[PDB]
RNA sequence: CUAGUAACGGCGAGUGAAGCGGCAACAGCUCAAAUUUGAAAGCUGGCUUCGGCCCGCGUUGUAAUUUGGAGAGGAUGCUUU
RNA sequence: AAGCUCCUUCGACGAGUCGAGUAGUUUGGGAAUGCUGCUCAAAAUGGGAGGUAAAUUUCUUCUAAAGCUAAAUACCGGCCA
């Protein structure tokens, strides 16, 4: 639906966001399980 | 000599000059 | 289809060296004493591939016996693209 | 069970030793000496210095290793160490010098490769915290 | 009072005298003498009050007084929302610097990146730039702008409405601020407009309102026409319209001055006498064309839509919008009422492609009446064969066709209302058929997981 | 512009059409002589960028060379051996350049471009008539071709300090005791 | 007075002449060489070819002085030249 | 620069529970000497 | 050290002396489709289609010899899988 | 000259540069990557009354234009044979 | 025919070659100093070589796998003085 008569109508994450020690933005990621794979 | 080389020698040849003291 | 292709293409044969020289002697004589663009058949691999890439060609004919065949392997697919 | 640990509680650890593109035979021999002692590690060589530091992470994620020991060489003369917990854990940087390798015939000692060591730490590795983080690493 | 009353350079005053302007308009009188003094100006005029001459005169005089040379780089940057008014200021700047030795250039979107980079490093002194391409050049290309002394932001309200909030806030943070005059103009005063003023202008501006507050935006007394025409017979319908509606008054609106130039030369070869109004003409020839048209009985005039916004439309029998309008709100209200034209019966129509019928839904939302015309297929004058023989053989018409085709597509890409004017719903083979091409010439139609083990940047001089 | 498509094809020479063509051509070349004459180059893009022209005086010769070790290693490359055998065969021509054309489990196959210095189509062309000079007799024996310059280490830099001006000329210069008059 | 800090403004005196250089008690050889440099020269004016004059005269004989129509003409201007090129060739041949 | 609290904070996230309360010596085999050396 | 008025240089025409033109990328995409795939690339394509992306990055590394080349090859072959699926 | 310096060394024997700097001499270019496509415009031979005729090479590419601190194509106006 | 200027137009740059492992050789020179052989075998905001603890590979400088070219240099031989 067109709210305004000639204006344009308005319109996977592998991290968690924490705070780091100095104060900022820290990404913690999925840990890796230490196994030998089949190859 | 090539045609490109003759064209450059025709229009920009070595000149004759001197430098004053 | 090959015979009907060469029926049209023979009508657009390029001028030979004998009759190109004759026409040059005709026009030079008239200067001593008015035409449109010539429509011929285009040839030459490097020329035709460029005519393909600029979409300037309408029909392409490819020889089946080019003995380095790498010169013509991409050419059916390039015309398709 | 895939982590090949036969124990009451499994200590799932893996390291990935690596080399820069300009190490010397003295720095190359320290790969061969350390990795021979280190039984749960893989050898890899010639990491591109034009790459980024965090491309050492998915290199280790490719080989399922939560530790990385990088030998980085500058000028073709200087060894720099890196110990790091690969997914998100802390890292360290050292300057390594005064190198003496196992191939030099003056040590007169030998041991099994892959045998378990005792870790002989120091007293300052406990009291001062900047030694404590590298202690766990 | 007049231009001669100001004490300008005799190089500049000779240029104004050849352009024909003797009397200064409202904004020209109230803005230029404080701008020559050095004070920053905040203007609130609509386009066509003479504002394009109001900021160019101080910028030209600054460059002439300081004796600018091409090695010095840019002295003044004029920021313009879309490329059509950027090319409009270019023609005005060409007429101003006819006698000067300073250089002048255009940076626009949908143009060659590398040719602009060679132009910018070679050294332009007055630069008319669209905001997106200016930030690209300021961030990537090596050119001199350390001596920037003037900044002009023309039609600010369109710039934020188009969507250059982030870009223009980065533009004023990379350009030098000290010893600089910044002049800002906008027709309306919205909330985003003053935040652009607080970041660009100095703490003391000068406030000028020469606005037309009596905006007679009619809501009901209008009737809009439209013709649904396929993309490959747009010109043939224009030609058949103009041929049969000769002995009448016709005004046609295009989207680009390059398409006006090409259609002017083609219609003379196709033998239809049509008048023209584009930016590659003299300013004097521009006025004598329109004065001839306003007093004529019959005739037909081609101009761009941004040219008519600055011009006084006379009583005409039709207003036809061949290309899509620049801003659809100003087309429906202002140009619909001027087509109605006081007393005489004047009708307005708009060319629509089949992929453009959401305009009807937008027209239905604002509740404005429509009538669509039928146009039987027999009465189309199929001069397509004559047109393609001309383009394939004449070299000057081939250049004009290529530039008109590209400017039509490039203006289509940089359209504000992208819901109905979308270039990805355009069959480019058919739209080059109308321009006279069998093969559509090449044009760039465009002009989840983050890194594992990665952390945000904290240090390093990453440039 | 057909030759741009050929340049990308030679890049992908493990691929299906190029492995097929290299297989069927290596089979054909094994029944042929060790050194034989080719009417046209098998890779016309490579020959042309190496200097080949379709003129009277340019010939193409194909040669197979045994591959493996000489653990003694022959410092002469297989490409340089390919050049030297053809120049012996054609003592009247000049070896211009050579390129890889095929390989097998026992042999490596090279095509060499030669120029006739006595053909007066060659003698009249300023782009090629430098080779008519007698300082270019048997360039493949003196290491003056592209294979020879690689194996002689004639490259700029600190890596090629011993060989960039001639290796033996560098050794003779550094091993010379230079005595002046006023010492 | 240097508003823009230009290190080249003091040494002043984008197209330049490409073939020559527009230049500004002593020994006898130097004075003799200066008379050779400053000696007046021969113009050696090139001339239009005979067929070129016939092509241009045919254009005047049809269109007069309208340079726009001459460039736009196709029969008498086969190699399509702009009016700026035709105007220079007309002014050289004396046909305005 | 030596942020102290953040240093031990990073130590917690990689701290193994090495303690003779539950973990025997065979697990870690890490010895810390009393002498400073 | 010493302070000098640094100038802005004209762009060197030898910047990016390889390819960034749209014509060369057209040729490479055409030749790759008309020539086929190498034997090792068929192995990686099979593993990438089966989801064994972990094995595919390792296998390209032993064949090419460098991790950086192994990433680019697996990226190029992944795009081929994407545009072949859309055409199907 | 650097300089018996750096470097490598049964670290014994020893081996052993280069950059910078002062000089001598100075010089820059040719291709491949492009469609001449409104005209293979190029070239080897032979016969020749020496003036210009034939064969052949060559489009799987011989001329002209271009060679990345470039260039092409338009436009414009001066300057060169 | 040629040089420059301007630009709402374009701008192609060398692969069994780099590179990875390995063996021989060689160098003051395990980024192999270089080369060669064998196995595998690339890229296009690309590649090479540097610089840097400075906090991430920030920056610097060149474009390899085609080719020509006088002078300054050597000289127990050739024609002489």
């Amino acid at each position: 639906e067109i709210l305004e008569p000639f204006v344009d109508p308005p319109r996977d994450r592998n991290y968690r966001i924490e705070k780091d020690a100095n104060g900022g933005i820290r990404y913690v990621y999925d840990e890796i399980d230490p196994v030998y794979d089949s190859d | 000599v090539l045609e490109k080389t003759k064209k450059r020698l025709t229009h920009f040849p070595q000149r004759k000059y001197a430098v004053k003291a | 289809l090959a015979a009907q292709a060469f029926k049209l293409l023979n009508k657009y044969r390029p001028e030979t060296k004998q009759e190109k020289k004759e026409r040059l002697l005709r026009e030079a004589t008239a200067i001593k004493e008015v035409s449109k663009k010539p429509y011929t058949v285009k040839y030459g691999l490097n020329h035709v591939v460029g005519l393909i890439e600029n979409k300037k060609a309408s029909l392409v004919l490819i020889a089946n016996d080019v003995d380095p065949i790498e010169l013509v392997v991409f050419l059916p697919a390039l015309c398709r693209k | 069970d895939r982590s090949n640990i036969i124990a009451e509680r499994k200590n799932k650890q893996r390291v990935l030793v690596l080399s820069s593109r300009g190490v010397t035979y003295r720095h190359r021999h320290l790969l061969n000496d350390l990795a021979s002692m280190l039984p749960h590690g893989r050898k890899d060589a010639k990491f591109d210095t034009k790459s980024r530091l965090y491309e050492l992470c998915e290199l280790a994620e490719l080989y399922n290793c939560n530790n990385v020991l990088f030998f980085e060489a500058r000028k073709g003369k200087d060894l720099y160490m890196w110990f790091s917990k690969v997914p998100n854990g802390p890292t360290v940087k050292f300057y390594a010098q005064n190198l003496h390798t196992m191939e030099e015939l003056h040590f007169q000692g030998n041991c099994l490769k892959g045998s378990r060591p005792i870790l002989s730490f120091d007293a300052a590795f406990e009291q001062e915290p900047y030694l404590k983080v590298i202690k766990e690493l | 009072q007049e231009f001669s009353e100001l004490n300008l350079s005799e190089k500049t005053t000779k240029a104004i005298a050849e352009m024909g302007f003797t009397k200064m308009t409202e904004i020209q009188r109230r803005a230029i003498p404080p701008a020559l003094a050095g004070k920053d100006v905040l203007g609130a005029a609509k386009t066509g009050s003479g504002k394009t001459l109001a900021f160019l005169i101080p910028a030209v005089e600054m460059l002439s007084s300081l004796r600018f040379k091409p090695r010095n780089g840019t002295g003044a940057i004029v920021v313009t929302p879309t490329r059509e008014l950027a090319l409009q200021i270019f023609g005005v700047a060409r007429e101003l610097m006819k006698y000067h030795s300073q250089t002048y250039g255009v940076v626009i979107g949908g143009a060659n990146r590398r040719a602009e980079a060679e132009k910018l490093g070679k050294g332009v002194n007055l630069l008319i730039a669209t905001p997106g391409r200016l930030l690209d050049h300021l961030q990537n290309t090596p050119f001199v702008f350390k001596n920037l002394k003037s900044l002009i932001i023309d039609e600010a309200d369109r710039i934020l409405e188009i969507g250059f909030e982030d870009e223009m806030r980065q533009i004023v943070k990379i350009l030098p601020k000290e010893d600089r005059q910044t002049m800002l103009f906008s027709a309306t005063q919205t909330t985003k407009v003053e935040d652009l003023a607080r970041i660009s202008l100095r703490p003391g501006p000068l406030y000028i309102n020469v606005d037309e507050e009596k905006k007679y935006s009619t809501v009901e007394g209008l009737e809009q026409g439209y013709v649904v025409v396929e993309a490959d017979k747009r010109f043939l319908l224009l030609f058949s319209f103009l041929k049969k509606m000769a002995k009448k008054k016709i005004i046609v609106f295009f989207s680009s001055c390059n398409s006006v130039k090409y259609y002017s030369e083609l219609l003379q070869y196709i033998d239809l006498p049509v008048l023209d109004l584009h930016g590659k003409q003299k300013q004097q020839k521009r006025t004598n064309t329109f004065f001839e048209f306003c007093n004529a009985k019959s005739g037909t005039l081609i101009c761009t839509d941004v040219a008519a916004r600055g011009l006084d439309i006379p009583q005409v029998d039709w207003i036809v919008q061949f290309d899509p309008p620049d801003d659809p709100r100003d087309y429906i209200h202002r140009v619909g009422r001027t087509a109605r034209g006081n007393n005489g019966k004047g009708r307005s129509l708009l060319f629509l492609q089949p992929c453009e019928l959401g305009f009807l839904a937008h027209l239905k939302a604002a509740k404005v009446p429509v009538v669509e015309y039928d146009f039987p297929k027999n009465k189309i004058l199929n001069v397509q064969s004559q047109l393609e023989k001309l383009i394939s053989t004449n070299y000057y018409l081939n250049q004009s066709a290529k530039e008109g085709y590209r400017s039509y597509i490039h203006a289509y890409a940089s359209h504000s209302l992208r819901s109905v004017f979308d270039v990805h719903k355009l069959d480019l083979v058919k739209v080059a058929k109308s321009f006279g091409f069998s093969t559509p010439p090449r044009v760039d139609i465009t002009l989840g997981r983050r890194a594992y083990g990665s952390q945000p940047r904290q240090g390093g001089r990453y440039k | 512009g057909a030759l741009k498509y050929l340049e990308e094809l030679s890049k992908k020479k493990q691929s299906d059409v190029v492995r097929f063509l290299l297989r069927v051509r290596c089979w054909e070349y094994r029944q042929l002589n060790v050194i034989h004459r080719a009417s046209r180059p098998s890779r016309p893009d490579k020959a042309r960028r190496l200097g080949y022209k379709a003129k009277q005086g340019y010939v193409i010769y194909r040669v197979r060379v045994r591959r493996g070790g000489r653990q003694l290693k022959y410092q002469r490359s297989l490409r340089a051996t390919a050049e030297e055998r053809v120049g012996r065969r054609c003592s009247n021509l000049r070896v211009l350049n050579s390129y890889w054309v095929n390989q097998d489990s026992t042999y490596k196959y090279y095509e060499v471009i030669l120029v006739d210095p006595n053909h007066k189509a060659i003698r009249r062309d300023p782009r090629i008539n430098w080779i008519c000079n007698p300082v270019h007799k048997h360039r493949e024996c003196r290491g003056l071709t592209s294979t020879g310059k690689k194996s002689r280490g004639l490259n700029k830099g600190h890596r090629f300090n011993k060989t960039r001006a001639g290796r033996r000329k560098t050794w003779k210069r550094h091993n010379t005791l230079s005595l002046w008059r006023y010492r | 007075s240097e508003s823009d800090a230009v290190p080249q403004q003091q040494q002043q005196e984008n197209h330049i002449r490409q073939h020559d250089l527009e230049l500004e008690s002593k020994p006898e050889v130097l004075r003799a060489l200066e008379r050779e440099a400053t000696r007046p020269v021969e113009k050696t004016v090139r001339h239009q070819s005979e067929r070129e004059r016939e092509w241009l005269q045919r254009l005047v004989d049809k269109h007069g002085d309208d340079v726009a129509a001459m460039a736009r003409d196709r029969k008498l201007n086969p190699y399509q030249q702009t009016a700026s090129d035709i105007k220079r060739r007309l002014k050289k041949a004396g046909l305005l | 620069i030596n942020n102290k609290e953040g240093l031990l904070t990073a130590l917690r996230r990689i701290q193994l529970d090495i303690n003779p309360k539950t973990t025997p010596f065979s697990f870690h085999q890490s010895v810390v000497a009393s002498k400073r050396t | 050290g010493h302070k000098t008025t640094r100038r802005v240089l004209k762009e060197r025409p030898s910047r990016r002396k390889g390819a960034q033109s749209k014509r060369t990328q057209f040729v490479r995409s055409l030749i790759r489709e008309v020539a086929g795939l190498a034997p090792y690339e068929r192995r990686v394509i099979e593993l990438l289609r089966n989801g064994k992306d972990k094995r595919a990055r390792k296998f390209s590394k032993k064949k090419l010899g460098t991790f950086g080349r192994a990433k680019r090859k697996c990226e190029e072959l992944q795009r081929i899988i994407a545009e072949s699926r859309r055409a199907h």
